[PDB]
């Protein structure tokens, strides 16, 4: 129940934290996936498709971190916490 | 997740 968020406040932070134990885990959860997406884009030209690109279809020139957050919010990723 | 990897390809 709220007006649609716009900018870097989308997706809403509470809905993201609903899926991760704590924000300190969420930051890594998003950063590692952003690195994976960036590596996939870098190797798009030629290379083994070991890193799978974005799951949710990206927008017109959307940053890898934003895509990572959006696909985290869509329940398409799984993470295991160290120690 | 396995379902996402299957759906994408």
């Amino acid at each position: 129940g709220y007006d649609t968020p716009l900018g870097i406040t989308n997706p809403p932070i509470d809905e993201l934290l609903d899926r991760v134990s704590s924000k300190y885990a969420l930051v890594i959860y998003a950063a590692k996936r952003a690195r994976q997406i960036n590596d996939y884009y870098n190797q798009l030209g030629e290379g083994i498709l070991e890193y799978v690109g974005p799951l949710v279809e990206p927008g017109l020139q959307e940053k890898p971190l934003s895509i990572a957050l959006r696909e985290i919010h869509a329940d398409l990723l799984e993470h295991t916490e160290g120690e | 997740t396995e379902e996402a990897r299957a759906a994408a390809y």
